[PDB]
């Protein structure tokens, strides 16, 4: 699982790998209200819910 | 000119700043941290090492009693056993088969290997900060190394940079550190003079060359089995050896905040906590007068494409009209949008192109080039590759910013509710007041 701050992974004696998430979503912005709520929900799973 | 800015301690991320000196063309500097180091001051308490048990030949005295006296060795005992009748390869040890005694003794001392294989127990207190900084000054990129205490100032092309002092002092190293050959482990060393048998601390010495060794290894001598000369002993196994096998994981692999811990000297590299303030003094000579510099007029902005991705997402085309051919400076005036290109070249009437990376869904950014401000607006669509291997370059986003089509729907709904409340309130106000007039 990848944290929003990024994840570091070390495999054996190899140099460590670093990963970061992007703000990807299956929702849309600038569209219909039911498409916009999904856009923000997926990107911000906690606050979107609290604010709404 | 005195200029002060603050840059986050995240390594490998460029941040940019604008120097405002009215009457002169604006200067833009780009600075990036290449490395940040925290170097703690350590004080050695003691060294833990492997011990060896020394057992000198036994003394065999037949037809008589042997005796031994106390010695001042680190861990020593002696015992005399009676009724011993040992044999040699060629027959019984001696003529006498009665009233025989044997003296056995043993002691513990540091092995010769303690000059190569050892763990040092240190106390930690405070740490000095330093950093490797790369600053783009007028189109040259110069690299400067400075302490971040706030006490070192470095000279780049006749300009003064005084890095520091760091905002927060979280240090990965804890209060007590045990350092083996290559890695630092946070642990609570047992205090000097109190090591329990069989764990870290069975044999402890104050300095590598010191001759005072305190060892509590439980050596108890035992009776020689009949028919032989062996001097049997029972001892807990070496403490250091057991720690080496069951070490756990060193701080380098388990520290918080992405630190890398390296040794000789013990140091922490690239920890991402806090903001390091940078203050720059720029000599008056470098600044260039407004009249000499190119001046830009008639600017309009159209954003062909926007994608909110960590890498530089969108291109913006800006149309400029310029007095003369010269270098010019570009800087965003809103925090969210960051513009990759510091300087672009302008001539005649043409289009300049700047690349922007942002995390804002609908973007409203004012970009200023050579003292004129042009406003650019666009709609951004989300990125479709889920995980990337490079650090995020856009700054973070806050609840203030919601997308434009989002705002409109919020305003309308909230407004509709508000009107209903207001109409209702007016009705109450009227009825209540009329009732007061009525008697
Ligand atoms: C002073 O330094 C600027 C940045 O300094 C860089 O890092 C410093 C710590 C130091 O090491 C310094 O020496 C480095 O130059 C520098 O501006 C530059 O910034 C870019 C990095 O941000 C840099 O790199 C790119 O350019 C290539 C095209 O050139 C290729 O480079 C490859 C190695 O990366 C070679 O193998 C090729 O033969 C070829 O020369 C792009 O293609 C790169 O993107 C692609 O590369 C990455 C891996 O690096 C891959 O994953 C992908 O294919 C990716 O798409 C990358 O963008 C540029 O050299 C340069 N960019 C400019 C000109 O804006 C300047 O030299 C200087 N300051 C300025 C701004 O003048
Ligand atoms: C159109 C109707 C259904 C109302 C829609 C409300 C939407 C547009 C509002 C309500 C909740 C809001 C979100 C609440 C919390 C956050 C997390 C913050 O870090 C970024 C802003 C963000 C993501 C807000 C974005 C816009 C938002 C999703």
């Amino acid at each position: 699982t990848v944290p929003t701050e990024g994840l570091e992974v070390t495999w054996g004696n190899n140099e460590p790998y670093k990963y970061w998430p992007q703000l990807s979503t299956n929702g849309t912005a600038h569209g219909h209200p039911h498409e916009i709520i999904l856009y923000y929900y997926e990107l911000y799973p906690t606050m979107t819910v609290v604010v709404v | 000119y005195e200029h002060v800015t603050v840059i986050p301690n995240t390594v490998g991320v460029p941040y940019k700043t604008l120097v405002n000196r009215p009457g002169y063309s604006p200067m833009v500097l780009e600075m990036e941290l290449l490395s940040v180091t925290l170097e703690p001051t350590l004080s050695l308490d003691y060294i833990t090492c492997e011990y060896k048990t020394v057992i000198p030949s036994p003394y065999v005295k037949c037809c008589g009693t042997a005796e031994c006296k106390d010695k001042n060795l680190p861990d020593y005992s002696c015992k005399v056993f009676t009724g011993v009748y040992p044999f040699m390869w060629g027959g019984a040890y001696c003529f006498c088969d009665a009233e025989n005694t044997q003296l056995s003794e043993a002691h513990v001392e540091k092995s010769e290997s303690c000059k190569t294989e050892f763990a040092s127990a240190y106390r930690a207190h405070t740490a000095s900060a330093s950093a490797k900084l790369r600053v783009l000054y007028q189109g040259n990129n110069i690299t400067v190394t400075a302490y971040a205490n706030g006490d070192h100032a470095v000279t780049v092309k006749d300009a003064k940079f005084i890095v520091g002092p760091m905002s927060s002092a979280w240090t990965p190293f804890d209060n007590k550190i045990v350092v083996y050959k290559g890695d630092v482990y946070n642990m609570d060393y047992p205090p000097f003079g109190a090591g329990r048998p069989g764990q870290f601390g069975d044999i402890q010495s104050r300095t590598p060359e010191s001759k005072d060794v305190y060892a509590n290894t439980q050596l108890v001598l035992q009776r020689p089995a009949a028919g032989t000369v062996h001097v049997p002993y029972s001892q807990a196994p070496s403490g250091f050896k057991y720690w080496l096998k069951e070490r756990g994981a060193s701080l380098q692999h388990t520290a918080p905040f992405g630190c890398q811990i390296a040794t000789n000297p013990v140091r922490a590299v690239n920890c991402a906590v806090g903001n390091m303030p940078i203050s720059i003094d720029i000599p008056e000579a470098a600044f260039t007068r407004v009249v000499d510099a190119p001046s830009l007029t008639d600017m309009s902005c159209e954003v062909p494409a926007c994608t909110h991705s960590s890498d530089f997402g969108g291109v913006a085309v800006i149309k400029y009209a310029a007095s003369k051919k010269g270098k010019c400076a570009v800087h965003s005036m809103t925090n969210a949008v960051t513009i990759r290109e510091a300087e672009i070249e302008v001539e005649g009437n043409s289009q300049l192109q700047i690349s922007f990376s942002t995390a804002l869904a609908s973007a409203e950014f004012r970009v200023q080039v050579c003292s004129t401000q042009v406003h650019c607006a666009a709609e951004c669509h989300p990125p479709k590759d889920h995980i990337v291997n490079y650090p995020a370059s856009h700054t973070t986003l806050g609840v203030q910013d919601i997308s434009a089509t989002a705002m409109s729907w919020v305003q309308k709904i909230t407004g509709g509710v508000g009107l209903v409340v207001a109409v209702a309130a007016l009705i109450l106000i009227v009825v209540l007041c009329v009732s007061f007039s009525r008697h």
